[PDB]
């Protein structure tokens, strides 16, 4: 219900992962709660995305913290944090891809 | 049986037949 | 009321003294994963149900 | 708390606001102009007989 | 089953009602134009024929009884509606009602004195052109029928109640419609009656509500409006329940408050038969019954408020995807605000003293009845039509007949609001001089309404040529793409063709035969 | 049919249902 | 070896292949050497636009709705315009 009880439990039921659309499914449902996500769920969303054997969806919680993050400056402390997490994880910006 | 439902569907067919002979006497008089 | 068509009244007597209910009465919820490796198993007459 | 909350507050309190100023400038202006006019026409047939 | 022809016989008795729409509003362009028989004589004829025909055989049949034999037991699990032998008996029952009508109206004079037929002299005086006794009996075998559907729902939602559903967690339609059954059980047959005894006073000339023998009519004013004022909440309240569905699926599946959301449906029902009143407040009752009257009136204003202040959580805060029924969920909710606060402000004590017929009130109703009923409907038929009719309704023409609908009946029934307090008559055939401005903006509304309703036809004809590229999936995936299945289940039923998305997933079209398995709730 | 299964019966049968109160309306006005 | 090889590199050109299955096979595991003309690849088959996420209204059909409103109403209120016009009041002095 709080902050640090749903970091906890969803990344206990996060390592639970497995698979494709189970990871999809609960990085759907535990992104759309009523706080912004932890970055420490995030960190476990990245290494899921390593597990379960698939580059897009790792670049699709990227846009999906782009809308939530409800603000700029959040964003580019999310990109700084996250950067140096891409550095020793290997996602791009869409913004340095331009599909 | 059907021996009483042969006369019944006659007499059901000039039933709701003849109402629709009258009802141009209902609109011309 | 007995040796009449269509035997229905039989199994509600028959699992009204037994156990066994007739017309699959029961509900389900197995407190499962709901996970490929371990779904909800399907018992059947058919191959479909 | 958050986002959506900050939104429903702001969005239901200048809700009321929206709808008190329309209103509120719809009674005051015709409602002033009914006073002017019906009470002026009633002090001309009252107070000129 | 019953439900195709149940649709083709309500459509083509819309059309005839609009014709009839066509017919009045052309003649209230222009004084005295476009008929002679300014009279009784074929113009109240026409309000009569309009009027009845089409509350009683478009949105009483489709609204209530369409998306019932076709829609409650589909969503409920069962396998048929409980008896399947008098959904057949009532809806063929139905189009001998509109033989009966048109018979009332082509004989020779014509005795159509309005929809809600007032005895004092509409008696044997009238009866040269006899036509109000096939009018009466024409509503009498609806009134049945209806009746029989009614009973018929509230037996299939209480015995075949599939083991998924306990009574605490119900949908809204299913609950919907069976307080609507429930509801018109108990205002149904007081009026069957009151067509017996006006229909023996009329025919064995008895007369206890004509003039002679001290015959008072205000008995039959009071039982006519016991039955029609729980009739119109029988016409909007599986509105509110359809309204509530597509809100749901088309932005949000978590919507806003489900157990107050029945218990304020419940609190309508209950709280609907016990004002008969405000109908006429003006006759001269008691000051402390008609003050006690126009008390519960708002109380009866309460909790369609509350269900309104819900759907405006619901869709706060979901993905919107703007098709056409949401749309008609969108309208529906801005017309139908501003109609109840007319109707609040047509409730209070001393304003039916200025308001009774006169064009206000019939904006109001027009306004209420028209937007929401008719919108509702609207919503029904191109949310569900590509699940029973398997093809796919090509989206933007139903985009373009929506916005020709809502401007076309927008600007016909908004400036009643004015033609009505200037102190209009009701059914004038002929207004005075002073009127002429705001009815033909309204007759240009109403050729608006028919073009838009033509629309309709060639989208109907349209349902015939399997386009792909127009309208494929309602809630399109969230973040998925690679998977595919209709995405949404917030209860786990899943059980064989019942799911929490309820009902989307039979087939297109489905069986004749379906639901083999009893379904199960998580 | 051969020309109308449904093709022209959903135009005619919707003209019919439009044209009913015309004629209803014709034989009233006449009386 | 093991990498693609610019067969087909505007993904969001053409789904108008009919394998297209093949090309998803086609993919691979190295992470981060993937060719990024087609790392743009994963992400569009995966996450595109057709089927599901297709929008409702097309580019062309919203400008087709705003006409086709505006063109009914216009022969709505034309054929009200050349249906009736005739016999009315007196006259304009009448009413002075
Ligand atoms: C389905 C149609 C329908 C519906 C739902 C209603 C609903 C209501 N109607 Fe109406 N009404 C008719 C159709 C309908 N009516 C018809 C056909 C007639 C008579 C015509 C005749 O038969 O010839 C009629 C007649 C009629 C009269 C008769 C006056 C006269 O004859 O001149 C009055 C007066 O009280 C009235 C009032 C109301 C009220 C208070 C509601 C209430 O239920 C509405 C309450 C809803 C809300 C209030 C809106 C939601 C809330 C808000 C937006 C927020 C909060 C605001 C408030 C609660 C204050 N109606
Ligand atoms: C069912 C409700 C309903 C609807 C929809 C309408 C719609 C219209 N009505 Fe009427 N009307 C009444 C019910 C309705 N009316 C009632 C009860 C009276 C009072 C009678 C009296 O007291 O005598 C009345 C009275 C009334 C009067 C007389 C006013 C009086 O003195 O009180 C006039 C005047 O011209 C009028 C005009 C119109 C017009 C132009 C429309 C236009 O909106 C029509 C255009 C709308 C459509 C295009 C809808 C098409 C619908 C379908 C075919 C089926 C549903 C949906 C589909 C699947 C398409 N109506
Ligand atoms: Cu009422």
């Amino acid at each position: 219900e709080t902050f640090e009880e749903f970091t906890a439990r969803y990344e206990k039921e996060f390592d639970e992962a497995y698979d494709l659309f189970e990871v999809q499914r609960v990085l759907n449902n535990c992104f759309s709660y009523d706080l912004v996500p932890a970055p420490a769920v995030i960190e476990k969303a990245l290494r899921a995305a390593r597990r379960v054997n698939d580059l897009p969806t790792a670049i699709r919680v990227f846009e999906a913290l782009k809308y939530k993050v409800e603000n700029e400056d959040q964003y580019k402390a999310y990109l700084d944090e996250l950067k140096d997490v891409r550095q020793e994880l290997g996602v791009p910006l869409k913004e340095e891809l331009f599909p | 049986s059907a021996l009483y439902l042969y006369p019944f569907y006659a007499i059901f067919a000039v039933a709701v037949v003849t109402p629709l002979l009258y009802i141009p006497n209902a609109i011309r008089g | 009321d007995l040796d009449q068509e269509t035997g229905l009244a039989r199994l509600e007597l028959l699992g009204k003294l037994e156990g066994i209910d007739v017309f699959d009465t029961k509900p389900l919820d197995s407190s499962r994963k709901g996970t490929m490796k371990d779904p909800i198993i399907i018992e059947s007459y058919d191959d479909y149900r | 708390t958050g986002t959506i909350k900050r939104r429903v507050i702001m969005d239901i309190v200048l809700g009321f606001s929206l709808g008190g100023v329309m209103a509120s400038y719809w009674w005051w202006g015709f409602h002033m102009d009914k006073i002017n006019k019906r009470e002026k026409f009633y002090a001309e047939l009252a107070e000129r007989k | 089953d019953i439900a195709v022809l149940y649709f083709m016989l309500a459509i083509f008795s819309g059309m005839a009602g609009t014709a009839m729409s066509l017919i009045i509003r052309l003649e209230l362009a222009a004084p005295g134009s476009q008929y002679l028989h300014g009279n009784s004589q074929l113009f109240n004829v026409l309000v009569v024929g309009h009027a009845v025909l089409m509350i009683f055989f478009l949105v009483m049949p489709a609204l209530i009884g369409g998306f019932g034999n076709y829609l409650l037991p589909l969503m409920i699990g069962a396998t048929d509606t409980a008896f399947p032998r008098i959904n057949n008996i009532a809806f063929w029952v139905l189009p001998m009602g509109l033989v009966c009508l048109v018979t009332s109206t082509l004989v020779e004079s014509g005795a159509g004195t309005g929809w809600t037929v007032y005895p004092p002299l509409s008696s044997i005086q009238a009866h040269s052109g006899p036509s109000v006794d096939l009018a009466i009996f024409a509503l009498h075998l609806t009134s049945i029928s209806s009746l029989l559907g009614a009973i018929n729902f509230i037996v299939t939602t209480l015995n075949m109640r599939t083991n998924g559903m306990t009574m605490h967690k119900l949908p809204l339609f299913v609950w919907s419609i069976f307080i609507t059954a429930f509801l018109l059980l108990l205002s149904l047959p007081v009026l069957s009656a009151g067509i017996t005894m006006l229909l023996l006073d009329r025919n064995f000339n008895t007369s206890f509500f004509e003039v002679s023998g001290g015959g008072d009519p205000i008995l039959y004013e009071h039982l006519f409006w016991f039955f029609g004022h729980p009739e119109v909440y029988i016409l909007i309240i599986p509105g509110f329940g359809i309204i509530s569905h597509v809100v749901s699926t088309y932005s949000k599946k978590p919507v806003f408050g489900e157990i107050s959301m029945v218990y304020a449906m419940a609190s309508i029902g209950l709280l609907g038969f016990l004002v008969w009143s405000h109908h006429m407040y003006i006759v001269g009752l008691d000051a402390d019954t008609r003050a006690y009257f126009t008390s519960a009136t708002m109380i009866i204003a309460i909790p369609t408020g509350i269900k309104i202040f819900s759907w405006l959580a619901t869709i706060h805060g979901g993905s919107i995807r703007l098709a056409t029924p949401m749309l008609y969920a969108i309208a529906f909710l801005f017309l139908f605000t501003m109609g109840g606060l007319t109707g609040v402000a047509l409730a209070n004590a001393s304003l039916d003293v200025a308001f009774h017929d006169t064009y206000y009130v019939v904006g109001h109703f027009h306004y209420v009845l028209s937007m929401g009923a008719i919108f509702s409907l609207f919503a029904g038929y191109y949310y569900w039509s590509p699940q029973i009719l398997g093809l796919n309704y090509n989206e933007k023409l139903a985009q373009i007949q929506f916005w020709l609908i809502f401007i076309g009946a927008n600007v016909i029934f908004f400036p009643m609001h004015f033609l009505g307090i200037n102190g209009m008559p009701r059914r004038i055939p002929d207004y005075p001089d002073a009127f002429a401005g705001w009815n033909y903006v309204a007759s240009i509304g109403s050729f608006i309404a028919t073009l838009s309703l033509f629309l309709f036809i060639y989208i109907l004809y349209d349902q015939l040529v399997n386009g792909l590229n127009n309208k494929v999936n309602n809630k399109s995936v969230i973040y998925n793409k690679a998977p595919d299945f209709v995405e949404s289940n917030t209860i786990f039923n899943l059980n064989t063709v019942k799911s929490s998305s309820i009902e989307f997933l039979l087939t297109s079209p489905p069986a004749v035969h379906s639901f083999n398995t009893p379904a199960v709730q998580s | 049919g051969r020309k109308t299964p449904y093709a022209l019966s959903h135009f005619g049968f919707f003209a019919i249902g439009f044209a009913v109160p015309f004629v209803a309306c014709y034989v009233q006005l006449k009386k | 070896v093991m990498d693609l090889q610019s067969r087909w590199e505007n993904m969001p050109s053409t789904e108008q292949q009919d394998i297209v299955s093949k090309l998803s096979e086609r993919q691979k595991l190295p992470w981060a050497q993937l060719t990024e003309p087609e790392k743009q690849a994963v992400w569009y088959i995966s996450y595109g636009e057709w089927g599901p996420r297709r929008p409702v209204l097309n580019k062309g059909d919203s400008s087709f709705i705003a006409k086709g409103v505006a063109a009914g109403l216009l022969f709505s209120v034309g054929l009200f315009a050349v249906v009736r016009m005739a016999g009315g009041q007196d006259a304009k002095t009448m009413n002075k």
